[PDB]
């Protein structure tokens, strides 16, 4: 069950890679939104619009691979996970197509273009919360509650102090690192904003994302301690991932030389999700759902591993010759 | 009902996803072969004319691509929601080529952003061939891949079952199934074809109306011919496909040409109206084919629907759905094998509206047919998927929320295709 | 095995053809 656990570690980071890219997108697509809601100029939209869509396309990229990749090594959650989750995912696949219809319409369709950028606003922060939903409960329960598991009422597990605690793990830290990105090649005189926005979200960060950080620490003390445990063994790991935030926030108060700012964004969310998954590991919601439950053939494991490799190996040096087009200067 | 309703409800919402799908799918398969087509002839000829209708496809492809893209998410999310249980054991199989697919289509999708933003930066055309020749490669590709999956669904193996439990599980054995090549092919062919049908259908369309000659008429004249071959070729490869049902799985294939009964030389049938508890109605049928020319021998005895249980039995309406599909193929040839013939290198029709009509009819009709195959061969299968796979019955999860959200997403994708078609005329009434 | 492999065949094929309209019929006629 190696090749196993190292699946579900690359993949998570397929989810990291996602959210890397989604969070600049997201952001822009919103961001942009109200900052064109004031003129709905379909010149710049126009101008941006022709650029930003690619980043969502490479998105999807990322998300579908992650989707497809995790059932080749646990079929198991494709039964639970798939039989459970009915509902969030088709409301996700809403937005996602309401986002994809416009960013298509809108190349070619001006009438769209400013009206329908009301859907960017409404989809470019509501995905966000349908993915961290699923992220939530993949750490939950729906038959899984305290003394020796009730059967529990999904209608209402919606709200709780647990699940608005990923939804601000998400949203802000969707804003905060959009915000890095667009300040780190902000070359223009009217990059002054962007990073009083980025403050305000780095202030986020170390506020409502760090915060609910720990919001999930004194939600599993009471939710699941094995979980918090690991997390409490992982700890560290946000430690130096809140150090990596300070670096980046010296970066957003000093220098121009923006790179180490992304950097270490990079590696502070990275390390920040990165332990928030290796916590949660290794098992995946259920006992059942353990890694290695429902032992699947592992051939098709290299394989997939392979598949994996073949597709980071687009997804990163697409982004690093995106990073080369715009440059030239080697 | 609380979890059998769903049975149906979930196949109701998946062919209103999936049918969905495929409108902006074969498209994404065949145009881009035709633009690489389109550009080499331009260059090959130093016809920049050509290379114009590469772009003014591109520029819509792109559209119909996103579109493809979304129901693509859809479908790919739905898929194991809808179908737990099957994914439970198959999912180890199927993970790869579906993947494969979607991998293939990034790596065309990069190639296509290329060309899409450097061809109004960088230098010669030619350097613009060689990055719409990977384009093309990658959609046959994403068919190849995700076809494989169909194929293995139709047919194992490439595992074992422990009491249920799928293991034991080679890649290349479920990939490389017996279906495979008939599948890949016919659904390559028939996606060339349908998409080389739907542009003639435009330049039909614009010359027939403002007749700007200019484009046009090359348009109509080029991508009429190609239509031409794809269709043969796709109709070759249907003979063969339809070979392959009636040598490996004839359930499907004697419930399309309704052959209950066992026999050498069984003839086919044109139209016909059996209500499912047997009624023969109208009665237009035909000596057999798919033995003389296909085994070499006309008493080839195909097997018979009565030898198969009628509880692996598909339904018996599929018949229609061939009639529709091969008589589709079979007139749309004929029209693309006649314009190039007499309304071009015979007798000037060309101008006549007699065609200008039928080749605007020509693209709808092609996918109309995509539609209905897809029907054919997809509906052949429900029966099979509950017994050496795992009970369809028991493959779906729940009936309260089903039968909304497949409310939902109909209203949802109503809503997508007609923005899509809306826009994407638009943007050809513009004239970029 | 020949009907196994020919019909990928016939699509290559049928490619192939479909670029040589674009030599033959095309390029030096009509
Ligand atoms: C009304 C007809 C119809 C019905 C009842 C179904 N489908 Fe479907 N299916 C087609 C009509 C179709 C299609 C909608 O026309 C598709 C979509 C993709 C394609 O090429 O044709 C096809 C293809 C298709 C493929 C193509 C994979 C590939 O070759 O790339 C898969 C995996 C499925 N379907 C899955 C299902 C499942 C799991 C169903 C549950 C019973 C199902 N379909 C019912
Ligand atoms: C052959 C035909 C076909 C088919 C059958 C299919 C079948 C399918 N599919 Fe597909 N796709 C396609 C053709 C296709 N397809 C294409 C072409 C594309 C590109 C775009 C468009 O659509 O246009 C895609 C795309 C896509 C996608 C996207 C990706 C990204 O985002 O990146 C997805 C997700 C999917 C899923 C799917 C599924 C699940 C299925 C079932 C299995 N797709
Ligand atoms: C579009 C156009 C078209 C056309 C023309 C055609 C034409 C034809 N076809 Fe087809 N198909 C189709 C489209 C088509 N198609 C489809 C889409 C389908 C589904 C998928 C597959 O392939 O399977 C089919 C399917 C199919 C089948 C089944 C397969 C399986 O199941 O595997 C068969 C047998 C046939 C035959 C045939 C023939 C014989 C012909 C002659 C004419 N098809």
């Amino acid at each position: 069950m190696t090749l196993e656990v190292i699946g579900i570690s690359v993949l998570w980071l397929f989810l990291f890679g996602y959210i890397i890219v989604a969070s600049i997108d997201f952001g822009a697509g919103f961001f942009s939104v109200y900052s064109h809601w004031a003129n709905q100029q379909h010149i710049l939209h126009r101008i941006i619009q022709r650029y930003l869509s690619p980043v969502w396309e490479v998105t999807n990229v990322f998300l579908v691979f992650f989707f497809v990749g995790i059932v080749g090594f646990f079929p198991k959650t494709a039964y639970y996970y798939g039989s459970i989750l009915l509902v969030p995912a088709s409301i996700a696949i809403v937005l996602l197509a309401i986002r994809g219809s416009y960013y298509a319409f809108h190349t070619y369709g001006e009438t769209e273009r400013n009206w329908y950028l009301l859907a960017y606003g409404l989809t470019g922060l509501f995905i966000p919360a349908s993915l961290s939903i699923v992220l939530t409960i993949s750490e939950g329960g729906f038959v899984e509650e305290n003394a020796a598991g009730v059967a529990l009422d999904y209608g209402k597990l919606f709200a709780s102090p647990l699940s608005w605690s990923v939804v601000l793990l998400s949203v802000t830290s969707v804003l905060y690192i959009s915000a890095v990105f667009l300040t780190y090649y902000a070359d223009a005189a009217g990059d002054e904003q962007a990073r009083a926005l980025l403050r305000r979200y780095a202030l986020l960060w170390s506020g409502p994302t760090m915060l609910s950080a720990l919001l999930i620490i004194y939600q599993l003390r009471y939710h699941n301690p094995e979980h918090y445990d690991n997390l409490w063994n992982v700890a560290w790991m946000l430690v130096i991932s809140f150090l990596f935030f300070v670096i980046t926030v010296w970066l957003l108060g000093r220098q121009r030389r923006f790179g180490w700012a992304f950097i270490a964004l990079l590696f502070q969310y990275a390390f920040a999700f990165y332990a928030y998954g290796i916590s949660h590991y290794p098992y995946l919601l259920y006992p059942y759902l353990t890694i290695y439950d429902g032992f699947t053939n592992e051939t098709m494991a290299m394989a997939l591993i392979v598949a994996f490799i073949a597709g980071l190996l687009l997804l990163i040096p697409s982004l690093y010759l995106l990073m080369r087009l715009f440059l030239f200067n080697k | 009902m609380n979890g059998y309703d769903p049975v149906l409800l979930s196949r109701i919402l998946t062919e209103l996803t999936l049918t969905v799908h495929i409108i902006y799918a074969t498209i994404g398969v065949g145009v881009p072969l035709m633009i690489a087509i389109a550009q080499w002839v331009g260059i090959r000829k130093n016809d920049m004319h050509y290379i114009l209708l590469a772009r003014r496809w591109t520029r819509g492809f792109v559209i119909t691509v996103a579109v493809g893209v979304v129901t693509g998410t859809a479908i790919g999310l739905q898929l194991s929601l809808l179908w737990p249980n099957f994914m439970q054991l198959a999912g180890q199989v199927i993970s790869l080529p579906l993947f494969m697919e979607t991998f293939a289509f990034f790596f065309e999708a990069i190639f296509l952003g290329i060309y899409l933003y450097t061809w109004d930066r960088f230098e010669n055309q030619k350097k613009h061939l060689l990055l719409l020749i990977p384009v093309a490669i990658g959609s046959s590709a994403s068919a190849m891949f995700i076809t494989m999956v169909n194929a293995f669904m139709n047919t194992p193996q490439g595992f074992e079952l422990k009491n249920g439990e799928l293991v034991n599980i080679d890649p290349i054995v479920a990939m490389f199934n017996p279906a495979m090549p008939t599948k890949v092919a016919h659904v390559l062919a028939t996606s060339y074809m349908t998409s080389a049908f739907v542009l003639a259908s435009i330049a039909a369309w614009h010359l027939w109306k403002g007749n700007r000659h200019i484009y046009h008429r090359k348009a109509l004249h080029l991508t009429m011919k190609t239509a031409f071959i794809f269709s043969v070729a796709s109709a070759l490869v249907g003979d063969l496909s339809g070979k392959f049902l009636a040598e490996y799985q004839p359930e499907k294939l004697a419930a399309a040409e309704w052959h209950f009964e066992t026999s050498s030389h069984a003839p086919l049938i044109l139209f016909g109206t059996l209500e499912e508890d047997n009624e023969v109605k109208y009665a237009l049928e035909i000596p057999y084919a798919l033995s003389i020319l296909a085994h070499n021998h006309p008493a080839a005895v195909v097997t018979g629907l009565n030898d198969i249980p009628e509880d692996e039995r598909p339904p018996l309406y599929i018949h229609y759905l061939f009639d529709v599909m091969v008589t589709i193929g079979v007139f749309l040839m004929v029209v693309a094998a006649v314009y190039w013939l007499g309304s071009i290198f015979r007798w000037k029709w060309t101008a006549k509206n007699w065609f200008f009509g039928l080749l605007v009819a020509g693209g709808p009709l092609a996918m109309i047919a995509i539609e209905a195959g897809w029907y054919l061969a997809e509906v052949g299968r429900q029966p099979w998927i509950l017994r050496g796979y795992m009970k369809t019955a028991e493959g779906a999860t729940t009936s309260a929320h089903v039968d909304t959200m497949l409310v939902l997403f109909c209203l949802l994708y109503i809503v997508l295709v007609i923005a899509s078609a809306t826009v994407l005329i638009r943007m050809f009434r513009r004239n970029p | 095995f020949l009907i196994m492999y020919a019909p990928m065949v016939v699509v290559a094929l049928s490619v192939v053809a479909a670029f040589w309209v674009g030599l033959k019929d095309v390029h030096v006629n009509e």
